[PDB]
RNA sequence: AAUUACCGAAUCUUUGAACGCAAACGGCGCAUGGGAGAAGCUCGUGUCAUCCCCGUGCAUGCCAUAUUCUCAGUGUCGA
RNA sequence: CACGAGUUGUUCGGAAACUGAGCACAACGUUAUAUCGUUUUGUUAGGAAAGUGAAGG
RNA sequence: CAGUGUCAAGUGGCAGGUAUUUGUCUGCCAAAGUUAAAUACAGAGUAGGAAGACCGAUAGCGAACAAGUAGCGUGAGCGA
RNA sequence: CAGACCUGAGUGUGGCAGGACUACCCGCCGAACUUAAGCAUAUUACUCAGCGGAGGAAAAGAAAACAACCGUGAUUCUCUCAGUGAGCGGCGAGCGAAGAGGGAACGAACUCGUUGCCGAAUCGGGUCUUACAAGGCCUUGAGUUGUGGCAC
């Protein structure tokens, strides 16, 4: 709904921001072990519930 | 860029008006940032960033040195602020010091010179 | 390294013929020797007032 | 002394068409309903756990 | 106040009891007149001060 | 004796000496001229955001999510010497805090526009 | 009927986000935090539940000032001249 | 000197006259708060033969207790397990009232330290005991060199541990020898001592 | 066995007294020195129900 | 030196025992010291009402203290 | 799925600023233990909880 | 040892492992306080070190990896 | 009349307590499963769970102690005493120590109260000696309802 604590609000703008890909020139560098983000979220599968 | 001699050799004064100008110098940057800009515009941010940090250095530790001078009187020790007094730990601000131990009571203090330890050797 | 100490028998009949070391001299064994208790205990001589010296 | 035993595991008994093992209690993970607490199970306690003296 | 209530039944309650002799003989004091001589005979004779010593 | 006209005891006024100010307990330097950098952070050249320079004389910002309508005003006036008539706020979906900032007639915004660089 | 219609007959929520431990243990209409004990000045700490315990302890955070303070012990709180 | 005419007064509990003082105090008492700060001790030779001063840093207070058994406090008073543990109303506490008194006083009030404590009246009701506490961050107590060592953090809060002579009697540090083997150092020590299995290296 | 329900009732809970709709207790004047020695009077203003 | 290692000088957002008052509110106070001020006043200056921003102090309990602070009591005296 | 964007208030809703069924900080009491009890039938607490209208020079 | 009742003596008192009364004998002097070392660390921590007839990726700590993580539960908790 | 003492308040100034950790250690509270081939005393156990409190260790500690000898001599710990011809126990299941002896450690001992002789010689606060001196000077402020000194 409409409402919501600012505090609530910024908790949910920050797992936006978290919501993305891995750049490409991260699996480049030396010793590299990454692939992809492993921690993606989707609306439909898991809720956060705050 | 600035060198860490020569700013420890600027007064108070000379210090302020050099962070307003690269305070300034920094938000133009941040435009060229949201825009497109060269990449040797870029690799400016840095030094810049940098350039801040040591003149506030300079100038908090003057400032602190000078004021705890200032208290070092025994007219104003007593109101020193809690931020110049050294730090240590709780429990060693608390505990006693060396000169309150070692307290002795008269009678003790006689028996000590009466009859002090020696030194001897066995033959 | 450690101080001296007297000779003390053992007790009960099972232990009687035996000899060990004490805790520390008597008084009255400090002043048939001549020396003053506390002055003793500075030169390395333990000191005992518990003991009774019955014989 | 605690390897093996970590777990809160209880035994689903009887009426249903499974062992009597212990198993790992809760759901979400591929570890729940495994068999827990046994040296033939995977995870589970050796048996006669060596000693120091 | 409670203090002030507990103050004066304290009195009430002293006089109302049954009083030994012990306690009893504070009560019956000495003469105005001799009082007053003893005191200035007192106060003649006073202990020196800090100072004065 | 005193003489009281109410059923119960209440205390009495006496004489309350005032608190004295202690030195301060914060000694770190600050600088008045250095707190406009902090409110105004950046311009905005998104299309909506260009769309409203030219048709309403208005400038867009992101700027601290802390900050007040008025202090976004006097900021504008100390780094770009310009009068803003109304000031707009939003906080974004993202967390951060965009501005409207709308200039008076006596200026105009794409010349303002040019000067930072847009 | 119990089961799969009732489940429909959830509304509302019984506990939100606590403001000292950030779980989501904070009950509502009693105003107090089932994993911390907020706002009761200590905290919830059960010897039935150790590895509970270990979750929470000192060293599962950050330790800014302890790691500090560490180090000037070691040293013997040196200062210069 | 006068302590020998006080020391031998107070000896004399059921004289009229003492009887007639007592009953005065408890009166009084019996209308106070919990827990009273006094000015002056009311028994001056006990509290300085307890170790009280009459100096910068010493305080004296007055704690009441309640009188009688321990109740078990259990729902109803319904018990359950073997017929051995069903008592509810016959059993007693294993510690003593001064010592609850001393550890009220010392939890309510946790700048101070607590160092000894004596009878003062009984009632019917009630029982008060007086206790003497030390300020340890008075310039005077810091400098005086026989009462300092309570200073040191080792001593904080030594009456929650029952390290008073209170706590002494009831954990049975009053007797040596053959009528205290098993109690010392402490019942838990001697319990370890006899009841760990040794495995020495080559046996 | 459980808990009879004239036990539970002494509890509290759920059976307490309904008593937002009335108006207070009721109650005669307060014995004072115009009742103990001389009289006081009064006019009624209004005669009511309460639940 | 955008190298590393160590450490004495510094910085250290919102909270939390959390302590000015509250709280699914980035909310609201008292005292004191500053800042900015397109009104009005005044000769682009100065000054500034309402509004706005910042620093510091302000929980409860207990101990000590007042160049000897201000008080209360049909408590005990005294003039 | 990827990249880039979008939420504009003196007057709309909340708070600032009401009271209700109710809650429980302080205070007091109790408990070996506060993490217990009392706390709107005009109303806390053996209970000294009011800090400024005018003044007056 | 604890609760309640009762409640002392005066160089006499306490202890001498079967209760009482009466004589000797031996040891010691309660009801106030401080105090290093030799001892513990059976699911602690800080700064450093040394090893093993141990395990070798279904083993060894749950975790050799962005592991108390992803995920589950209203919650206490569970947990790859 | 003013005033004084006693008992309580308000405010200013300088301080301290609440929380975290809890392996070991100190105080309280405190089970049942289990064994007895059943079970209630007993056992598990003066244990788990619960409530408090410190440290680098804690606690204990300078004889109202052992013994019954040709006597030993604060505390703690180790081997042994000893699974005991001790003792407790539906005398069943079971439980269960101390003195002595060989050793580790050890410069290990001191302080009040009381008694006798003194009686503010005491404490705090200002100020001055490079100094919040174990110092001088000044202080009614505290203190004679007793701080401090000298011998036991
Ligand atoms: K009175
Ligand atoms: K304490
Ligand atoms: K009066
Ligand atoms: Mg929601
Ligand atoms: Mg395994
Ligand atoms: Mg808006
Ligand atoms: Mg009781
Ligand atoms: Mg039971
Ligand atoms: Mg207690
Ligand atoms: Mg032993
Ligand atoms: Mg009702
Ligand atoms: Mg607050
Ligand atoms: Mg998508
Ligand atoms: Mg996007
Ligand atoms: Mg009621
Ligand atoms: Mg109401
Ligand atoms: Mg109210
Ligand atoms: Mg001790
Ligand atoms: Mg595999
Ligand atoms: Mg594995
Ligand atoms: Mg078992
Ligand atoms: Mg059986
Ligand atoms: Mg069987
Ligand atoms: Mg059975
Ligand atoms: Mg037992
Ligand atoms: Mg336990
Ligand atoms: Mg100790
Ligand atoms: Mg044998
Ligand atoms: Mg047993
Ligand atoms: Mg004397
Ligand atoms: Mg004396
Ligand atoms: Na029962
Ligand atoms: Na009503
Ligand atoms: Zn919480």
């Amino acid at each position: 709904g409409r409402f919501k604590p600012l505090a609530v609000k910024k908790k949910y703008a920050k797992k936006m921001n978290q919501n993305k890909p891995v750049p490409y020139w991260i699996r480049l560098r030396t010793g590299n072990r990454i692939k992809w983000n492993e921690k993606r979220r989707h609306w439909r599968r898991t809720k956060l519930n705050y | 860029h600035m060198k860490i001699k020569d700013l420890r050799e600027k007064s108070k004064d000379d210090l302020l008006k050099t962070l307003t100008e690269y305070k300034k110098e920094l938000s133009q940057l941040r435009v060229v940032q949201q825009t497109g800009g060269a990449e040797t515009r870029l690799g400016r941010i840095r030094p810049i960033r940098k350039s801040i940090a040591r003149i506030l250095t300079v100038l908090n530790q003057n400032e602190r040195s000078n004021l705890k001078m200032f208290y070092a009187d025994r007219k104003l020790r007593c109101k020193t602020p809690k931020v110049l007094r050294t730090k240590l730990t709780h429990r060693r601000r608390l505990a006693l010091k060396e000169n309150e131990k070692n307290r002795k009571t008269s009678r003790q203090m006689r028996q000590a010179h009466k009859f002090p330890k020696r030194v001897y050797a066995v033959k | 390294l450690k101080a001296l100490r007297p000779q003390v028998n053992c007790p009960t009949v099972r232990h009687n013929m035996k000899r060990r070391l004490g805790r520390g001299f008597s008084p009255a064994e400090l002043k048939a020797a001549g020396l003053n208790p506390q002055y003793a205990a500075t030169i390395g001589i333990r000191v005992d007032s518990r003991r009774k010296n019955k014989s | 002394r605690l390897s093996g035993m970590n777990h809160s595991a209880h035994s689903w008994g009887t009426g249903r068409a499974v062992a009597r093992i212990p198993r790992i209690s809760g759901g979400g993970t591929s570890t729940s309903g495994a068999g827990a607490f046994g040296n033939m199970c995977r995870g589970g306690r050796m048996f006669a756990p060596t000693k120091i003296f | 106040p409670t203090f002030v209530t507990m103050q004066r039944k304290k009195r009430v309650l002293q006089r109302r009891l049954k009083v030994p002799p012990a306690l009893n003989q504070f009560t019956k004091v000495l003469d105005r007149a001799s009082r007053n001589e003893a005191l200035k005979l007192i106060k003649k004779y006073a202990p020196e001060t800090r100072k004065a010593r | 004796r005193k003489s009281y006209t109410r059923p119960q005891f209440r205390r009495p006024h006496t004489y309350r000496k005032p608190a004295m100010a202690k030195p301060s307990n914060r000694v770190t330097v600050e600088s008045k001229d250095i707190a406009a950098f902090n409110v105004i952070r950046y311009p905005l050249t998104t299309d909506k955001a260009m769309k409203k320079i030219e048709e309403n004389n208005t400038l867009t910002f992101i700027v601290d999510s802390r900050a007040n309508k008025t202090e976004i005003k006097k900021a504008m006036r100390k780094l770009y010497q310009v009068k803003a008539v109304k000031v707009n706020t939003l906080i974004r979906p993202d967390g951060l805090k965009k501005a409207y900032i709308r200039l008076s007639a006596a200026h105009d915004a794409l010349d303002t526009a040019n000067k930072i660089g847009l | 009927t119990k089961g799969t219609t009732s489940m429909g007959q959830r509304h509302g929520r019984t506990h939100i986000l606590c403001r000292r431990c950030g779980r989501n243990s904070y009950h509502v209409q009693w105003e107090r935090c089932a994993a911390c004990a907020y706002p009761r000045a200590s905290r919830r700490r059960y010897n039935w539940s150790v590895k509970a315990i270990k979750r929470r302890r000192t060293g599962t955070g950050r330790c800014r000032y302890l790691k500090v303070v560490n180090r000037r012990i070691a040293n013997h709180f040196k200062t210069p001249k | 000197g006068a302590f020998m005419y006080l020391n031998e007064l107070w000896k004399k509990k059921s004289s009229d006259v003492m009887r007639f003082i007592q009953r005065i105090r408890s009166w009084e008492f019996r209308h106070q708060h919990t827990v009273v700060r006094l000015r002056r001790p009311t028994r001056p030779e006990k509290a300085r033969m307890l170790g009280y001063k009459t100096k910068q840093g010493f305080c004296v207070f007055r704690v009441r207790v309640r009188r009688g058994g321990r109740k078990r406090p259990v729902h109803k008073g319904i018990t359950y397990g073997k017929p051995k543990t069903s008592g509810v109303l016959g059993m007693k506490l294993n510690k003593n009232n001064q010592a609850v008194a001393e550890q009220r006083l010392g939890k309510r009030f946790g700048n101070l330290r607590v160092l000894n404590s004596y009878w003062v009246n009984m009632d019917s009701t009630f029982k008060w005991y007086e206790v003497i506490a030390v300020d340890p961050m008075c310039k005077t107590i810091r400098r005086d060199p026989r009462i300092n060592w309570i200073v040191n953090s080792v001593h904080k809060h030594r009456e929650q541990r029952g390290l008073t002579s209170a706590g002494r009697k009831h954990r049975g540090l009053r007797h040596k020898g053959h009528k205290a083997s098993k109690l010392r150092p402490s019942y838990r020590a001697a319990w370890r001592r006899n009841n760990r299995i040794v495995f020495l290296r080559k046996r | 066995g459980k808990t009879v329900l004239s036990c539970r009732k002494g509890n509290g809970s759920v059976y307490q007294v309904h008593g937002h709709k009335r108006l207070g207790p009721a109650k005669l004047r307060i014995l004072d020195y115009a009742e103990r020695h001389g009289y006081m009077r009064g006019v009624v203003k209004s005669i009511e129900h309460e639940a």
